[PDB]
């Protein structure tokens, strides 16, 4: 990733980007919740940022996944 | 360990649709990247057998600074367009073709006379434009076999023959590592043809030329 | 952050190289011809012709 | 021996004390990386207590910034030497000239 | 301790692990008189001798 | 006097000599200046700092 | 259709440095082959250079053997400057022994058949006493490029920097050839400085071989 400006284009705040990326990366790093996008021998940080770029990650999908996880 | 040199094998060939190639070689001994890149570039640029456009003559014109009605371009412009034209010719050294047509619209390379052995690699290419009802374009073009670049002054209108098929060739050297190996160079040949011959056959031809030039030594 | 001017302004050696690359002299090899594109311009310069 | 000097190399080299400048002209009898022995001229030597001269060149020893300070003989065996002339070239010196 | 002795031995395996960790893992390069916020910038390391 | 000393030698009076690039192997336009300058080594070694 | 250059002439202008002529060549090929050969020769060549000197009456590489006028490290540098040639061995152990006042050069070194010294007059040290003997064993091995001491690492076995290189100054020039019923024929004259350990013909042959092997992957590109 040359830069994350596209992620800001997707999430204009430029700060919640960091929080959501870190949340996703922490969840997928320690264990479980395998990345949903192909990797390039990169660390969880890069793949999390790429997933945010792709648009499948947002401020609501993490919350709804947690809610469904809580429901079970 | 007096002659054992790290024989490299390409790690990647990033090839684009038609004629852009990005060939990657590694590892190369200290400094060999620059010499190999330089030799390949010089061979591909200066000395390369090929066939291109040599001269052109127009029935209704006898001067470089003139024009024909119904052609919104200029005869200098059609010369420039013919410069980029690409053709493949059999062992026959020379051949003459023509653009004899009378129609309305762009003059495409497909319109040129097929003329048997010769082969046009970019028929879709546009040479000039015609729009008037009676404006007819007729000219004689001579294509000849050569092995370099011949400007006009080095020598009916003249056409500088870009015999060599490489349009843009550039190379780069970046540090590459093999375990504790100090600093091994990795070569990146970014190269572009005109479409007559694919990039890889051109690289192979240049390598063979230089090898035959070296066969006299060993 | 101080102002809108870019901070990655090329400094001293890059600038000299670029400036020497684009500067017209009255006459030299290849003066007064027509080129179909930048590619053959590079080909002409690097070949020394 | 810096090519472009200002002619002050002589003074700095000789007076800095690093170079073992001679004391009484003579002939270099025995030369070695360790010591240099000088046969002083009879006219230049006192009548009594005649003797000869000996310089023990300082070898590799710690300098106060941990750089190496050392001397090397710069006179061939059995050569004349003038009084008050360089015999060993201290660090960053040659032939009694400051070469940093 | 086995990894400690490995890194001390400079085992060739360690360098591959280094290329793995350094793959994309920014580090901060800061100068001495940090005046403006640009005085600290992140950078992707590229191991070099 | 510097030009005079150069003249006693067999080197260009201006002091500039054309140089050929090591990699490409072709000439540099605009001859460059080459001579013998006395250069020191200063007591700031990288391995003392790194 | 291009005609390759033959090794037309070798002119041993001097014992150490020589000039070779390559003919015929076509336009552009001159500077091409010249630069390629220059880079190959300066970069990678076979060579024979001292690698391990051992002096009997020495504990460390910084002392001063009594009787020799120059410090021991200066002796190591002089040995580094020594030139030697071997044919059938990847390493060899020479021996030097000498006492009595006077210069001691490479000439007095042991002269094993395969071992050949090219510059006997080249000085190694000097002796300043009638009874002061220097005795050393010199391990010299083949190699390539440059290999410093600290990298490839007894207490008396001194180590020196490797200088595997037989060429120090290479230059080339392309000029016109005879008519030969064809103009634009380029003759390539390469002047090579060599300490005296490698034959220029062998040097050019080896450089061409190296370049060919490097190109052989290009010809066999996948």
């Amino acid at each position: 990733r040359v830069t994350v400006q596209d992620a800001v284009e997707k999430i204009g705040n430029r700060f919640d980007l960091v929080l959501v990326a870190a949340r996703r990366a922490r969840q997928m790093q320690v264990g479980g919740k395998d990345p949903l996008v192909p990797e390039e021998n990169d660390k969880t940080t890069v793949i999390a940022l790429r997933e945010i770029e792709e648009g499948l990650i947002n401020n609501q999908i993490l919350d709804v996944r947690e809610r469904q996880e809580q429901q079970e | 360990s007096v002659t054992e040199f790290l024989k490299p094998r390409l790690v990647d060939i990033e090839q684009v649709s038609s004629t852009h190639a990005k060939v990657t070689l590694e590892p190369l001994e200290r400094g060999f990247g620059h010499t190999l890149g330089n030799a390949l570039r010089r061979i591909l640029l200066s000395s390369m057998p090929g066939c291109a456009v040599t001269e052109v003559e127009i029935d209704g014109v006898l001067h470089e600074y003139s024009t024909k009605e119904g052609v919104q371009e200029d005869i200098l412009e059609i010369l420039l367009n013919l410069k980029g034209l690409a053709v493949r010719v059999q062992g026959k050294d020379e051949v003459i073709l023509t653009l004899n047509k009378s129609g309305i619209g762009p003059v495409t390379a497909a319109d040129i006379t097929h003329d048997g052995d010769v082969e046009i690699v970019k028929p879709q290419h546009v040479i000039c434009h015609l729009t008037d009802e009676n404006a007819s374009i007729s000219m004689r073009i001579k294509v000849q076999r050569g092995r370099g670049y011949v400007p006009a002054s080095t020598r009916r209108l003249l056409v500088d023959a870009c015999y060599s098929p490489v349009e843009r060739i550039a190379y780069n050297v970046e540090a590459a590592r093999v375990e504790q190996r100090t600093d091994l160079d990795k070569l990146v040949i970014e190269m572009e043809t005109n479409g007559t011959i694919d990039p890889e056959e051109a690289i192979r031809r240049a390598a063979t030329i230089l090898a035959e030039q070296l066969e006299a030594f060993v | 952050p101080a102002n809108g001017e870019p901070i990655i302004v090329p400094s001293q050696d890059v600038v000299l190289g670029l400036y020497y690359m684009t500067r017209d002299c009255v006459n030299a090899k290849g003066e007064g011809m027509v080129l179909t594109g930048p590619k053959e311009a590079e080909r002409l310069y690097r070949s020394g012709l | 021996k810096p090519l472009v000097g200002t002619g002050m190399e002589r003074a700095v080299a000789v007076d800095s004390g690093v170079t073992a400048v001679a004391k009484r002209g003579g002939v270099v009898q025995y030369v070695d990386a360790s010591r240099i022995v000088i046969k002083v001229n009879e006219d230049e030597m006192y009548p009594g207590e005649a003797g000869i001269d000996i310089y023990n060149l300082t070898k590799y020893t710690r300098s106060n910034q941990n750089t190496c300070i050392n001397q090397m003989p710069c006179v061939s065996l059995g050569e004349p030497v003038e009084r008050g002339d360089v015999l060993a070239d201290g660090p960053s010196t040659d032939l009694g000239e400051l070469a940093l | 301790k086995a990894a400690k002795k490995m890194v001390e031995r400079e085992e060739a395996v360690v360098w591959d692990i280094l290329d793995e960790v350094i793959r994309e893992h920014p580090v901060l390069l800061n100068r001495a008189p940090t005046l403006h916020r640009l005085g600290i910038q992140a950078f992707e390391p590229v191991l070099i001798e | 006097e510097i030009k005079e000393l150069l003249k006693l030698g067999d080197l260009p009076t201006s002091g500039q000599i054309r140089l050929y690039d090591g990699r490409t192997g072709e000439q540099f336009e605009r001859p460059v200046t080459v001579g013998y300058m006395y250069m020191l080594k200063l007591n700031h070694l990288v391995d003392d700092k790194m």
